[PDB]
RNA sequence: GGUGAACAGCCUCUGGCCAAUGGAACAAUGUAGGCAAGGGAAGUCGGCAAAACGGAUCCGUAACUUCGGGAAAAGGAUUGGCUCUGAGGACUGACAGUCGACUC
RNA sequence: CCCGUCGCUCCUACCGAUUGAAUGGUCCGGUGAAGUGUUCGGAUCGCGGCGACGGACGUCGCG
RNA sequence: CCGGCAUCGCGCUCCUAGCCCGGCAUCGUUACUUUGAAGAAAUUAGAGUGCUCAAAGCAAGCCAUCGCUCUGGAUACAUUAGCAUGGGAUAACAUCAUAGGA
RNA sequence: UACCUGGUUGAUCCUGCCAGUAGUCAUAUGCUUGUCUCAAAGAUUAAGCCAUGCAUGUGCAAGUAUGAACCAAUUUGAACUGUGAAACUGCGAAUGGCUCAUUAAAUCAGUUAUAGUUUGUUUGAUGGUACGUGCUACUCGGAUAACCGUAGUAAUUCUAGAGCUAAUACGUGCAACAAACCCCGACUUCUGGGAGGGGCGCAUUUAUUAGAUAAAUCCGAUGAUUCAUGAUAACUCGACGGAUCGCACGGCCUUCGUGCCGGCGACGCAUCAUUCAAAUUUCUGCCCUAUCAACUUUCGAUGGUAGGAUAGGGGCCUACCAUGGUGGUGACGGGUGACGGAGAAUUAGGGUUCGAUUCCGGAGAGGGAGCCUGAGAAACGGCUAC
């Protein structure tokens, strides 16, 4: 099957490499995942070496997406594949994957940020006298979703996990998506 | 090949097990266990081919599933058990008990030790640091883990356990001036006073040791083990203290108990 | 910015930038402060390998290679591919029906981080690592011109 | 004007024509054009005639040689439609704005 | 003493038209078994929900 | 055959650090050379041992050779590459004259 | 034992080869052969082809027994008591063994490294919450082999169907606190809170934060780490957190009720460490050949970035970019009647030649290619295709 072995390959110098062996398993590969966006959320197991498990999800919708300017990790629906590092293609073809960069709903987000009675009030103006929060992901909450980027493996772990996009990454990315 | 080797041919065999070349094709191969199965001792050797209370493999299966065979505290009936350094194997029915130590030509020696020095055993430390939710344990070369360490016990050290508390009772702070003894290479067998340990960043650390009278030598750290604090021992030495003689040496002893008798 | 040059966003793993409660002197690579590490053996972190901008994961000070193995000294041969040199181990062999010394030698390719310099025929100094590529297992701890 | 490398062929616009004696029928033999099962030059003095190949892009290209060629050798692959992506510019005040017919 | 041509016998190798021939490999292309992974698919087979109906039926629960 | 000394010995704060004081860090490379470690056994060399010798083998020998003693199962070699310590004669490299020196 | 002897000449002194001389744990063969000890033996040619038979199966007191047997034999209540053949389940069959075809920095040797990884097992340590509104556990499923019976097929440990009956096979599903802390949070009094109640094992992934200094009250490791590890927010249609099996009985009544109970084990789940290892991997080293001087690179060549895959590093593969890598110190290419090494023969020293072979490592099972199970296989005394 597919293999991982260097013995295909040349050698360093550009000369072709007799083979001496037949393929062993423990340098085998398997056929990646192309993991989709979509509704009807599919991971599989996958027997790997050892007799552990592998999660290959084949495709999701719901992911798990941290907020760290904030500290706050919320589970969220994924909108879709915006700009991949690698690959026009992968984003024309919407797979999930690492460093991808996805876009969130913004719900779990708004509804955890309304929140943070006189001990009540008391707490909020404790808090809300270091408020920043940038304009450039404050427009983003006012569009109703935001940039995310996928830092998972999906077709490893089988999640869509991530973080939201803050500072001089947001910008850049940003200041390529137009 | 295709997954582990589960024979062992006796010329493959480690060349401290003194065990003979006609003898047959394999060794007792021993199994996977606490010590490190190149420099151990199945049991099989320590029944058939030193104490002789059998002559075949099958006589050594009847010694051991008969449970007499009790290693450190507990019966172990496998035969290709890798009994080493400072494993203490006791018999019941004997009410004899026995310690395993290096001699001074590299070999293994069973000496015996009263029931007050066989109930508990010595080793070193493998390395100490921590585990889930904190709670820190350390590792020894005989494999064993224990966990809440004296918060002065370090790596290399040197800790005695019981049998029955089956805890550290005291340790030995592996520093200049403790006596040691090799326990692998050429040098192993040999007691001494460690003089001086210089360390070298990135590669083994070098142990210079003097023997009771005189001689001077080095090793590696994985190879040295403390016994006791200052000159004196925490065990009972064989019946040579520890000292290495020269060939020469060695010679003129057996002429002199040639010629005294 | 002139580092930030790819089609994706460099910047070093499990360093936060944009933080909340951020202070100049906490620990580098926390607090967002750049990370680096003293690859130890007596050689020094160097001074912009400290305060650079590069992000480089494949640096022996800030990124996620640790320097293990055995150490070569060499010399630089050629500086012409991105981020990394191939050192010449010139040396003698012995021919032992002949008494004699034959130069033998090899080239061995090796990582620079962006921090050093090197020039063509500068004495380098370089220690083993994981693999990084399919000849490189190197990377470059000093350089002397 | 369109396709197209193109003053090729094919079709159209301005301008010019339907002028070549017409009606009926669709027999043989003709002149010009085609198509044929299986075989594939056996036909014949002779592959005469016809068929086949044919543009372009990518790869590959022998003997011999006057070292210039042979060479478009030979031998292979791809080509539509539609939806996209990328690269290559001009003018104005390592950036910003305006525009851009094309080629890959 | 001796050198070479020519004549004859035998051995060995050479050049040589023959699009020479055979064996074995390698590369490009064409075709492509089979397996693995994937999409639809849904032969049957599981509380046999409910109609409060007379071992049956349809709505059937999802796997 | 060598320790330590002094002479016209750039300093050391820190571990090794005297009954003010030996013998302390970092701030040019190598080769060569000494010593040390690690070095699989079998093979070879080589110690012990009367398998009757010998090739061998790793045994076996002595108690009153009566309910056990003493046991051995050494040691060497292992060029080249790697690690580590002492030397700096011999031999290469780099290089204080712009002083950007101490 | 660091050695020479015959042959060019009429004779001499040489360069020089030819022949002699001796060994081979080096094979064949020829002649011959009474004793003891020891012991290579289809490697060279054909990694050509194979009749036959065997070479891997497995049972303890301790997973499953009136399905059919043997020994005990019943006061005819209950056992299946004890021996268990068949069968299910589990484990091993990935070792052994045989050969040297392919393979010339490749395998291999010495020496590293894994902080870049998986590892049934051994050995040692370790493990709360299964839901109840965290205010002490809450319920037990059929079917399946062996057997009995009906059969197809010429047929094979080929094969359909009916009737039975289990689990440590399979599938569910009771949960041991103060909750330590974490976030919400009624009102009180004003709170720096009381807080009444509502959300929190272990593994998986992601992210934040901590994981401490220097001379005038700081606490683990490394030569080196954002390490070990902790806290947090979550996350998974969670693998898991024991519906298992043995004997020996033996203190004492709460309802004197096998009654309050209780130890020694067997197996098994998961985590860490150990070990058996593996897999990669650093440096240096291999025979002959220049009538093999350029090789690599559109299609991976060398590197970078991002990712995918792997147990894991890595052009191993993909997308983009750069224009690099090796070479007269011999690359690339070709030969090898070439597996590598420990080593063998011969040896004054130095060397020369050999090493298929019983020890280690690698590779193959007619030639290629692809996979199931499993911790471990690209297995061939396993399968699929040509
Ligand atoms: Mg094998
Ligand atoms: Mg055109
Ligand atoms: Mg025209
Ligand atoms: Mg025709
Ligand atoms: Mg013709
Ligand atoms: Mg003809
Ligand atoms: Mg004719
Ligand atoms: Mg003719
Ligand atoms: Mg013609
Ligand atoms: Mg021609
Ligand atoms: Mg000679
Ligand atoms: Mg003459
Ligand atoms: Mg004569
Ligand atoms: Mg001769
Ligand atoms: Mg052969
Ligand atoms: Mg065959
Ligand atoms: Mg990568
Ligand atoms: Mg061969
Ligand atoms: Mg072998
Ligand atoms: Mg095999
Ligand atoms: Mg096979
Ligand atoms: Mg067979």
């Amino acid at each position: 099957g597919i293999s991982r072995d260097s013995m295909h390959k040349r050698r360093a110098t550009g000369g072709k490499q007799k083979a001496w062996r037949k393929k062993r398993k423990y340098e085998l590969g398997r056929q990646p995942a192309n993991t989709k966006l979509s509704s009807n959320k599919t991971v599989r197991r996958v027997r790997v070496r050892g007799g552990n498990v592998k999660w290959r999800a084949l495709r999701l919708d719901t992911g798990n997406f941290s907020w760290g300017s904030e500290a706050v990790t919320r589970k969220t629906r994924l909108l879709d594949v915006v700009y991949n590092s690698s690959n026009n293609e992968l984003v024309r073809t919407q797979t999930l994957v690492k460093n991808a960069i996805v876009q969130v709903d913004a719900a779990p987000f708004k509804q955890w940020y309304l929140t943070h009675s006189n001990n009540v009030q008391r707490k909020l103006e404790k808090r809300q006298q270091g408020r920043t929060l940038d304009s450039h992901i404050e427009e983003q909450f006012s569009g109703g979703r935001l940039l995310a980027c996928i830092s998972s493996r999906p077709g490893q772990c089988g999640r869509a996990d991530g973080y939201i996009l803050e500072g001089k990454e947001l910008e850049f990315y940003m200041r390529k998506l137009q | 090949a295709r997954g582990l080797k589960k024979h062992l041919k006796r010329l493959n065999a480690p060349s401290h097990w003194m065990l003979d070349k006609l003898g047959g094709a394999f060794a007792p191969k021993p199994s996977s266990g606490p010590h490190k199965a190149r420099e151990c001792l199945p049991l099989i050797l320590i029944l058939r081919n030193r104490l002789k209370y059998a002559l075949t493999y099958r006589e050594v299966q009847s010694i051991l599933m008969q449970r007499h065979i009790m290693v450190d505290g507990k019966v172990r009936t496998d035969k290709t058990y890798p009994a080493g350094f400072m494993d203490i194997i006791s018999i019941p029915k004997t009410g004899e008990n026995y310690r395993l130590l290096y001699d001074t030509k590299g070999r293994f020696r069973l000496h015996s030790v009263r029931d007050e020095d066989a109930k508990f055993k010595l080793c070193k430390v493998r390395s100490v640091q921590f585990g889930q939710k904190g709670i820190p344990y350390l590792n020894t070369y005989d494999g064993r883990t224990i966990r809440y360490p004296d918060p002065l016990i370090k790596a290399n050290d040197t800790i005695k356990l019981d049998l029955e508390t089956n805890k550290i009772v005291d340790f030995i702070k592996f520093d200049v001036g403790n006596v040691v003894m090799v326990t692998g290479g050429r040098n192993t067998g040999r007691v001494g006073v460690i003089k001086n340990r210089e360390k070298h960043k990135g590669t083994f650390e070098t142990i210079h040791v003097e023997d009771a009278q005189g001689h001077q030598f080095a090793t590696r750290l994985g190879n040295v083990f403390t016994i006791g604090k200052g000159t004196k021992p925490w065990v009972s030495l064989p019946k040579g203290k520890g000292i290495k003689l020269t060939i020469i040496e060695e010679q003129r002893k057996r002429d002199a108990a040639a010629q005294a008798a | 910015m002139a580092e930030q040059t790819e089609k994706s966003f460099l910047k070093q793993p499990k360093v936060f930038l944009s933080t909340k409660k951020a202070d100049k002197a906490k620990r580098p690579g926390k607090a967002g402060n750049r990370f680096w590490k003293s690859v130890g053996l007596g050689f020094k972190t160097p001074r912009e390998a400290i305060d650079g901008t590069y992000i480089d994961k494949k640096c022996p000070f800030t990124g996620t290679v640790a320097i293990r193995g055995r150490i070569i000294a060499g010399t630089c041969h050629s500086a012409k591919m991105n981020r990394t040199i191939i050192v010449r181990r010139n040396y003698l062999h012995f021919v032992k029906k002949y008494q004699r010394y034959e130069k033998r030698h090899s080239n061995i390719p090796a990582h620079i981080s962006p921090c050093f310099r090197v020039k063509e025929g500068d004495h380098v100094i370089i220690g083993q690592c994981r693999p990084l590529s399919k000849t490189v297992r190197f990377n470059v701890l000093k350089v002397v011109p």
